[PDB]
């Protein structure tokens, strides 16, 4: 949960370092790349947060078909 | 419930007689319609040329065959009637016989009507085709004969259903 | 798809072993008061048992609806926020503060009650709300109650 | 005017530009949508 | 479907036989065809419209006078029926479909029907009104043929306007205002001022494509001959004449075409 | 008592099937005569589509025969389930045959005209008509399956 | 009880409506194919795809009818009124969806075939339209299957 | 006892009516596209928007039908006539809204496909009109969702 | 006992009829808008006024449906027939009013598209006609709300 | 007993019929004014009278329906079937009269738009015709009010 | 008893039918008068006589409705099934007569507008048809009043 929350954030920083190294050829190009990386990280983390908050404490238990 | 009971309490003899009469009526109507359809084209062709009267008469004969089959079916249904005793007026056998008679009559009438309409349309086309060319009359007559089998099939089905009559 | 824990229309082994375990029910049916007791939540994806269960439809439908609402709120917020950046970049007049601020505030606040209620129900586990009573609370326009 | 198109960004920029254009240096929603559209179209077809 | 056998079957058979039999000699053939058509007397309205087709031209010719007495020599009952100069035009406004509309559209009488060009304009307007009236009686496959004929007439008029009648005030606006896919997309021919431009406009309709071809023949003629000759060439489609359908107009058109071919034969 | 519906199913199955069969045969026949006016040889071979339409009546006739044989009252107690099943089985067969014949009549009528124009496309018309005629066979399969449920 | 009198009726209606829709599609498809192939016999083979696309609805309806028929078995369990009603609802829904999809596919295919010889791009456009139409038939079949499956519990 | 019949009928009616509306819209759009794309290849893909815009309504209807079908659970709660009436009302509302949206979308898409050969500046307006029309489908889905949510609270 | 079987039906009918009227109006409005945009693309954006106003009827219908759904509260009070019948009648009235307003707005927009295409000087008159037409929808919504308000027996 | 059903049905019928009549009248008036909006925009502004008259008729119908609804107070006095029948009859009469008046006024305005466009001197005649038409709606409203007042006389 | 369930309904229907007939007649007459005024503004004022004469139907219907409403009074005396049936029959007869008279007067006035516009000599003479229609309406009203006079005949 909260440990995984830092894991997603930490994953972006390494990706941020790779993006900076790759796009250092262009400053304005690097600025655009950083926005894309941040947006992708935020979207993925939000999707995971929704998927985890839904099943964290379910209100309805799962019944299995026969 | 009460309405359902009244519906189930209807007399089956009336329904059987209605179906028997309706078979003959529908067969006659379909045969007459087909005869008129063929006759319009036959008269037009004769006005164009009186050479193909013998060829045209085949369509009229085929149309009248439907009426003949319907009359035969009606005679069979009339033979299938019984005395309708008061005690068994609502017996399961009487109800089954009446339902079978009604179904056979409806099937015979509908099949006769369909066959008559198809034969009339085919003959109307065939007379004009023969007027256009007498060489195509054989194929048109064969097609009309093949299409006439609908009435025969319906009559066979009605005859098969007629064996279900068991009125005491 | 990895998030959804569904692979080629089939579940598989999540990062955990089993999120939910049948409470007792060594021989009892799944449909029971005990039902299934969850040891811990599977972090990689949805619970594998939930996908193939009879209760798959309601829970998955509620989760998908909540995710769609949250994603729409986020997209609308991003689009509204882009207005201030566009106004500053083009050096637009006071119309941004005059109109863009209320435009980005009204819809944000209107959806904020629903988004916060969804989050709180997810966070606080307020089962007295579920998917339906959230709309029920949002339904009433009048005060009190 | 048209913003400079990269080798990979060209397709997404063309897809987004099908709604119109802007000023010489005005707002360019293509920058966000280059990843936003993949960030949303994935959900409707999520199956690994 | 059963309505054909209910009524009109004998007349349809007679018409089909007469058409199948078909193939001062030209005048004699025209008189024989007119007599055959007259002796045939729902389908009454169709026959009335078919007669009114040529009756519009007959009335336009009779509208002269100016040697007006010579119109009796061409009193063919097929098109020159007696039942089908503003004072006389008002009297002639009855018993014709296009006459009531032409009374208002051509209220200038000879002013809007000058024998040089404006008489052709009045004739085109009357033809457009008659075509609209015929298309109003929808319900059969003949609607496509009527639309094709009206489109051919309109396109021929537009081509003639763009060729040389543009100097006669038959401009792009007049290509549809006075010159009678065409009922919806005739605007493409307003700028077809050249034979190549005419072919390009015809390219908008793939069926009409390659119909113009080199445009040396057919399109070379003015008035309504340019695209009407295309319809004459394609009249083999009308030669199909599928049964159980209104084919009286098709038979009349075939007889008229045969008469025209016989006239064009003349002394070999 | 209920057996009235079961008996009605067999009659309806034949009646509705023949209703569509005649309509298909009429439209197919009319086009054949039109082609036979000019193309003498093409019309003779084109009669197959009319023959194909007439087959649908045979399929309905057989389905009716099975329903009639299974309505033996003195043999087994024809409960309401048997009557309901037989009526349902006939209804599908009759309705499907009516639709299947109607498509064949519409397709066949155009096919005669198409063959008279370009003889090359005759194979294509047969393929489309054969595919359309499979629906009547599909209805026949459903009729057999439904009628087979008369066990109890 | 009286539940079979509705369940079997719904099962029959599913196949009946599916066949009606398939025939309505196939008639228009064949008319358009003949109209196109009258002038361009080469594209006749390519124009036959919508016919098969429409005919697939017949197979879908037959499968739904087979499922519905197999779903009723008094010898296995007492088919209460709820089971028969749900089966009839599934049959009616599947049949109506199939009929609508067939009519739409027939209209679209007739239009495309009429426009097929005008431009070769029609070979792709009409195929895409037919696929989009058959998507509705597939969705209806899925809904019918789900309803038929849910009909099996009946408390 | 008879309430599940009403509920299943309502779900089936929702699915069937949504399918019919989507089919009508798709057929109209297909006719328009076949007419338009003969002249130019632009209508082959640049104007295929209504083809999927109409199927979106069918997808929404299928989702609503699946939700309604999942709503019924006799083994979990003995549904009274209230549940059946609510399910039938929700299904009818969803199906009617789907049919209306399908018809409107089909008409608008046919008009847009016809106008495609005209000035392309109208593409934005056509898309806006199509979206405004399709908003009815979302409104109907919302109404159906609200009805389904209120359905299960029967006493 | 049978009151909900009428109230829910009335709410659904209200929503359905409002949607049908909105679609009927929007079809003609969109046809006219497309025709005008083909003729004159300049005013295409400003010609969507009837198209936009059409959705107001659907919004009002959805609001009425939501109010009717909130009206049925069996737990709060045993729903007697006097409340269910009133709710059903209110829904029917709102739906019929919405359908009539939608048809009128569709006719008005179909006329006004051509009217503005010939001369944009009639835009004010077209807007006034549309407002007068929508007054009927507003009156119908008000009447439906008033009728639904009387659910207290 | 069941009187509230009759009363609510009558009120709903009154509102629906009044709305339908007003809509028909407004549509006819707009169709008529479409030509005047281009032929002579100066006179087009004065041409909005029939629309206002139709709106007035609709308002009168709505007012009558509101009065009828306000007349139903079950907690104050028990509503016998006599009062419900009287209220339903009053509503039906008011709605029918309003619909007829609206249709007549719409036709009159549609004719009068062209009549005034051809000649401005026909405005007086158009106004007189509109007033005569609105007199019927006024009489219908008066009759409905009288019937609503008499509806409470039962015991 | 359930007397107003028919008596009040008939009283309402009388006014409804009279209003509908008067509206149809007035609409036809107004269209004709607008056409005539467009032809000649001089005759517009003089040609309003049929329009005014068509208004007598509304007055007669209102009077009949008022009389019927006053004829129902349970407080004064209980009305049996016969007492309400007779009033309903009188109202129906009056309404049907008013509708027929309105339609006839509308057709006659529509013809007479053109007749007066063409030949002013026959303009005054044509009023005989309108007089006959008004006499028919008056006879119908008298018959209705005679039928309604039997309200107190019951015992």
């Amino acid at each position: 949960f909260l440990v995984t929350t830092l894991v997603f954030l930490v994953i972006g920083i390494i990706a941020s370092l790779c993006t900076r190294i790759c796009c250092n050829r262009g400053p304005s190009t690097n600025l655009l790349h950083l926005t894309l990386v941040i947006t992708a990280t935020v979207s993925c983390w939000m999707m995971w947060a929704i998927v985890y908050l839904a099943q964290m404490k379910p209100l309805i238990v799962p019944i299995l078909s026969e | 419930s009460s309405w359902s009971r009244a519906l189930v309490k209807i007399s089956p003899y009336t329904f059987s007689a209605i179906g028997i009469a309706v078979a003959i009526g529908v067969s006659v109507l379909g045969a007459a319609w087909g005869i008129y359809i063929t006759g319009s084209s036959l008269i037009g062709a004769a006005i164009k040329a009186p050479r193909i009267t013998s060829k045209n008469l085949i369509s009229v004969i085929f149309c009248e065959a439907v009426a003949i089959y319907g009359v035969i079916v009606a005679i069979i249904l009339q033979t299938k009637l019984e005395s309708v005793p008061a005690s068994q007026i609502y017996a399961p056998e009487s109800l089954r016989a009446g339902y079978a008679i009604f179904a056979s009559g409806i099937i015979v009438g509908f099949a006769n009507l369909v066959c008559g309409l198809c034969v009339g349309i085919i003959g109307s086309s065939c007379a004009l085709s023969d007027a256009q060319n007498s060489s195509l009359f054989v194929k048109i007559l064969v097609i009309e004969i093949f299409g006439s089998a609908l009435g025969l099939f319906g009559v066979i089905v009605g005859i098969i259903m007629s064996a279900q009559a068991s009125w005491p | 798809g990895l998030i959804y824990n569904e692979f080629f229309s089939v579940p598989f082994e999540i990062f955990s072993h089993s999120a939910y375990a049948c409470r007792d029910l060594s021989c009892s049916e799944a449909t029971t008061v005990g039902l299934i007791k969850v040891r811990d939540t599977y972090p990689f994806g949805v619970d594998p048992v939930w996908h193939g269960s009879r209760s798959e439809l309601p829970f998955l439908n509620s989760l998908k609806m909540k995710m769609s609402i949250l994603l729409g709120v986020a997209q609308m917020n991003l689009g509204i926020i882009l207005s201030y950046f566009n106004a500053t970049f083009f050096r637009i007049g006071v119309n941004i503060w005059c109109q863009f601020i209320p435009q980005i505030i009204f819809l944000n606040s209107l959806f904020g009650y629903l988004s916060l209620l969804i989050i709180l129900k997810w966070i606080t586990g307020s089962q007295a709300d579920l998917y339906h009573v959230m709309i029920y609370m949002f339904l009433s326009p009048t005060d009190e109650l | 005017t048209y913003f400079r198109t990269n080798k990979f960004t060209s397709a997404f920029q063309e897809i987004v530009d099908a709604y119109g254009v802007a000023k010489y240096r005005e707002a360019n929603p293509g920058v966000f949508t280059i990843v936003t559209f993949p960030f949303l179209f994935a959900v409707m077809f999520g199956d690994w | 479907a059963m309505t054909f056998n209910i009524h009109g079957g004998y007349l349809e058979a007679i018409v089909r036989g007469y058409r199948a039999g078909l193939l001062t000699i030209v005048e004699k053939c025209t008189l024989k065809l007119v007599d055959e058509y007259k002796h045939m007397l729902p389908l009454s309205t169709f026959l009335e419209y078919i007669t009114y087709g040529h009756m519009i031209d007959n009335v336009v010719l009779i509208v002269t006078g100016r040697d007006v007495q010579e119109l009796l020599e061409k009193c063919h009952p097929l098109g020159m029926f007696d039942s089908i100069m503003r004072e006389l035009y008002r009297l002639v406004l009855v018993d014709t479909p296009l006459a009531p509309y032409f009374s208002e559209c051509i209220t200038s009488e000879d002013l809007d029907d000058m024998n040089i060009e404006i008489m052709r304009n009045t004739l085109y307007k009357a033809y457009l009104e008659d075509f609209y009236k015929f298309c109003q009686k929808l319900g059969g496959a003949t609607a496509e043929i009527m639309s094709d004929l009206l489109a051919f007439e309109a396109d021929r008029r537009a081509v003639n306007i763009t060729i040389n009648s543009i100097g006669t005030e038959l401009t792009r606006d007049d290509r549809r205002k006075l010159y009678s896919l065409y009922p919806y997309g005739h605007e493409e021919l307003a700028v077809c001022e050249d034979i190549d431009q005419v072919r390009g406009v015809m390219e908008k309709y793939p069926p009409y494509q390659s119909i113009f071809s080199k445009l040396s023949y057919g399109e070379s003629q003015m008035l309504d001959k340019a695209f009407y000759e295309e319809e004459v060439k394609r009249l083999c489609l009308a030669f199909e004449q599928q049964f159980h359908y209104g084919v009286f107009f098709a038979y009349m058109r075939l007889r008229e075409q045969e008469i025209r071919n016989l006239m064009w034969i003349s002394e070999c | 008592t209920a057996p009235f519906f079961g008996f009605l199913g067999a009659a309806a199955a034949l009646v509705f099937s023949c209703m569509g069969a005649a309509y298909g045969t009429a439209k197919s026949g009319v086009g054949v005569a039109s082609m036979g006016v000019m193309r003498p040889e093409l019309v003779m071979k084109s009669i197959v589509p009319v023959v194909m339409a007439g087959v649908l009546g045979i399929y309905g006739l057989i389905i009716a025969v099975i329903i009639s044989t299974g309505i033996n009252p003195k043999a087994k107690s024809y409960y309401l389930f048997d009557g309901y099943a037989h009526l349902s089985s006939g209804l599908a067969c009759g309705l499907a045959g009516l639709s299947a014949g109607m498509a064949i009549g519409i397709v066949g009528d155009a096919g005669v005209r198409a063959n008279a124009q370009q003889p090359k496309l005759f194979v294509g018309m047969i393929l489309i008509l054969i595919f359309a005629e499979a629906l009547a066979l599909y209805g026949l399969i459903v009729g057999i399956i439904l009628s087979s449920r008369a066990g109890q």
